[PDB]
């Protein structure tokens, strides 16, 4: 119960169709606000707050600190993304989808990318209303897993199916349910 | 063939590299040497101090050159660079 | 398609003396190092066989990180951080069914600073074998996101609880977990 | 073998 | 900071044996050093890198058996060449990473090393230097004095030549010959020559006290080098020659 200081460094490459347009990025945060940053595109440090203007002045001085976070965007972003394309940006695992009851709940788990669609089709027709969704969720172990429920009426004779779109696997997965 | 001055003349280094860059490094030399850390060129253009001395890296054609506004008796040298190719080691692989 | 973000988020804190340097790939964890370690661990074990990190230059990196952090702290009048208190929730890693092994996510969720207590429950008594945790995930809004797993056989026989504590939250937060889910 | 992932290099503030 | 040290500079070693070269580092921290193989022409060579952190250490082109890299301090590395040729007679320079360049990879090379691995220490020979005084046309003519010296029949060619005048060492006026004049080159084990002129003047070439003394210093066989020839063992000594101020 004692106060603490916390100084939150990040340093974000963004990247645009892969390494056609890079962006660097380098922010730093007293506790959790932003001080002083630097954007690849602005060319030179800048203080967001008062914080860090004796760092922003002080850095924009120095040519080092500058003709390097400067190169940031080809000799560090390039570069890294360079090194983990292979197993990040093509990283690919194909959903795990289930169907069981409650209303009718069509569970996708364990995929990535994130990108994805689920659709529900009632007797070979997509119903466009009534699903309720729970949107794409993180595990923290890179494989996100989301729900959608569609609410109806079971009657008999009917047929549900859950479609599920995504980039690992080539055509749409589905599973129906009686 | 020779780099005639004892004061002014072009020197005109062509060092070419294999791999992409990242950085570029510039080391002429005498014999037995450690170095002759001039300057460091990364990817970009236009660093080159100190009078005979000048840095162009250009990757489109994947080559450097140091020029040297002013000859002397110890800038007569045998010259090359070394680069570290980009999303790879930290290893550094001279030229010519 | 492909419009990609790496972030490379450290931190040092004072008092505790701690601090963290790791990798972000739009959200997921690459890899880290830990003061307390000196090892760089990857999130994904196979990903070092692919790429290679000396755990040092991110100590090394986060000296300097202390060093810049006490001079802020006076450079602005010593005011101290102010705590925002965590949103815990309980996930399963996949829908639960009986005798199929499982995974209890404890998901520790937009907080600061970047200490917690996390403690598993199986009816009462904390499990203290066989856990395991990501270390301070970093958010767009630069707040904490933080991950606790408790592998386990699916009964309806037991329960658990997540049992999260934070200088932010008054009492202790308690999530409860029973063979079942919304 | 196997390609480093470089990180950026941390600089002192005033 | 930066600094480097390869320890043995100049290395006998028999053909066959084991020469061990010391890659250290100064205030900085290496985690990953490399070697680089040089010769007279071609550009410095990588022969492979090591890097504490227990991997391994990946030696490039195709070099591969022998010549043992053992990095272990992150401080330290060691090149320990296994038996030993007539053909692995290049320079041995090593850079070293810092640490913490982090981007901008900032490595520093060492000093270097030139093994010399006779075939057969039958070959070596250290040589003795001696003054020359100057002209009295030149003192004249000029009202310079330039004061000239060599060496006599050394191998290897490991030498420090320095020019120390009045007591302390100066070095502001000397010039030292580029390479060699072996004394029979045409035949192939010639010993080496080498002349140095120090021109300094100031009406002191001749005078007083004045104590110049011409100095070579050799890098002499290992101590655990194998020496059977009758003439003296070519330790690692320094050899003198004085002269006066007239
Ligand atoms: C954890 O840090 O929370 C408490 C509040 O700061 C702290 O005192 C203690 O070290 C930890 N809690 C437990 C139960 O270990």
């Amino acid at each position: 119960t004692r106060p603490r200081f916390l100084w939150q460094p990040k340093r974000e490459c963004h990247f645009f169709n892969g390494t056609e347009r890079v962006r660097f990025l380098d922010r730093y945060f007293y506790n959790q606000e932003e001080s002083v940053r630097f954007d690849s595109d602005v060319g030179e440090f800048r203080a967001v707050t008062e914080l860090g203007r004796p760092d922003a002045e002080y850095w924009n001085s120095q040519k080092d600190i500058l003709e390097q976070a400067r190169a940031a965007v080809d000799t560090y972003c390039r570069h890294n993304y360079g090194v983990v394309e292979s197993f990040t940006v093509q990283r690919r695992v194909q959903p795990k989808v289930t169907v069981y009851p409650s209303l009718l709940v069509c569970s996708v788990s364990g995929f990535y990318p994130g990108s994805i669609e689920v659709r529900w089709f009632l007797n070979g027709q997509e119903e466009k209303a009534g699903m309720v969704s729970t949107g794409l969720i993180q595990n923290g172990d890179w494989t996100f897993q989301t729900l959608v429920m569609l609410e109806t009426v079971p009657r008999s004779g009917e047929v549900y199916t859950c479609q599920v779109e995504h980039p690992s696997v080539t055509s749409p997965l589905t599973v129906e349910w009686r | 063939q020779a780099l005639s001055i004892q004061e002014g003349e072009n020197a005109t280094m062509n060092c070419s590299y294999k791999t992409s860059i990242n950085n570029l490094q510039w080391y002429r030399q005498n014999s037995g040497r450690g170095l002759v850390h001039l300057i460091l060129i990364r990817s970009n253009e236009r660093e080159k101090h100190s009078g005979r001395l000048r840095v162009t890296l250009d990757t489109s054609k994947k080559s450097s050159s140091l020029l040297i506004t002013a000859s002397r008796a110890a800038d007569t040298a045998s010259y090359f660079c070394a680069t570290d190719t980009t999303s790879g080691t930290y290893k550094y692989i001279f030229g010519t | 398609k492909e419009e990609h973000v790496i972030i490379q988020a450290e931190f040092y804190l004072n008092p505790d003396q701690s601090g963290e340097f790791m990798f972000d790939f739009d959200g997921d964890e690459i890899f880290h190092v830990d003061m307390a370690k000196k090892e760089t661990v990857w999130r994904l074990e196979e990903f070092g066989r692919f790429a290679s990190f000396e755990a040092q230059g991110a100590l090394a990196n986060i000296a300097v990180d202390k060093a810049n952090l006490e001079i802020m702290t006076k450079r602005s009048n010593y005011t101290p951080i102010t705590n925002v208190p965590p949103e815990v929730t309980v996930l399963t890693n996949s829908p639960v069914e009986l005798r199929e092994p499982n995974v209890l996510i404890c998901f520790i969720d937009k907080f600061t600073p970047p200490v917690v207590n996390v403690t598993w429950l199986r009816n009462g008594k904390p499990v203290t074998t066989g856990v395991s945790e990501t270390v301070f995930l970093p958010r767009e809004d630069h707040l904490f996101r933080k991950f606790h797993y408790l592998p386990f056989l699916p009964s309806t026989e037991d329960v658990y609880d997540c049992r999260v504590e934070h200088w932010g939250l008054d009492e202790p937060l308690l999530k409860h977990w029973e063979f079942d889910a919304p | 073998e196997n390609p480093v992932v470089h990180f950026f290099k941390n600089i002192v503030t005033p | 900071g930066a600094v480097v040290s390869q320890h043995p500079s100049w290395v006998i070693s028999k053909s066959g044996t084991s020469v061990k070269i010391e890659c250290r580092s100064l205030d900085f921290q290496a985690t990953t050093m490399f070697w680089y193989r040089q010769f007279p022409k071609q550009s410095l060579m990588l022969m492979a890198t090591s890097n504490e952190g227990s991997k391994a250490t990946y030696e490039q082109g195709v070099e591969k058996d022998k010549f043992l890299i053992n990095h272990a301090s992150l401080t330290l590395s060691t090149l320990t060449v296994t038996s030993a040729h007539p053909e692995d007679s290049s320079f041995y320079i090593c850079s070293a990473r810092d640490l913490t360049s982090g981007a901008n990879n900032e490595q520093f090379f060492g000093p270097g090393t030139r093994l010399t691995v006779l075939e057969d220490l039958k070959n070596v020979f250290p040589p003795e230097v001696a003054v020359f005084e100057p002209s009295e046309a030149e003192i004249s003519h000029t009202q310079k004095a330039t004061l000239v010296c060599l060496a006599t029949g050394f191998y290897p060619d490991h030498v420090e030549l320095s020019w120390w005048v009045n007591g302390k060492e100066v070095h502001s006026g000397v010039s030292t010959d580029p390479q060699p004049l072996k004394e029979q080159p045409a035949l192939n084990d010639s010993r080496y020559s080498l002349s140095s002129r120090l021109r300094v003047s100031a009406t002191f070439w001749q005078n007083p006290r004045n104590h110049f003394r011409c100095q070579v210093q050799f890098y002499g066989l290992s101590e655990n080098d194998e020496w059977t020839q009758d003439r003296a063992k070519p330790v690692t000594q320094i050899v003198s020659a004085e002269a006066w101020g007239r």
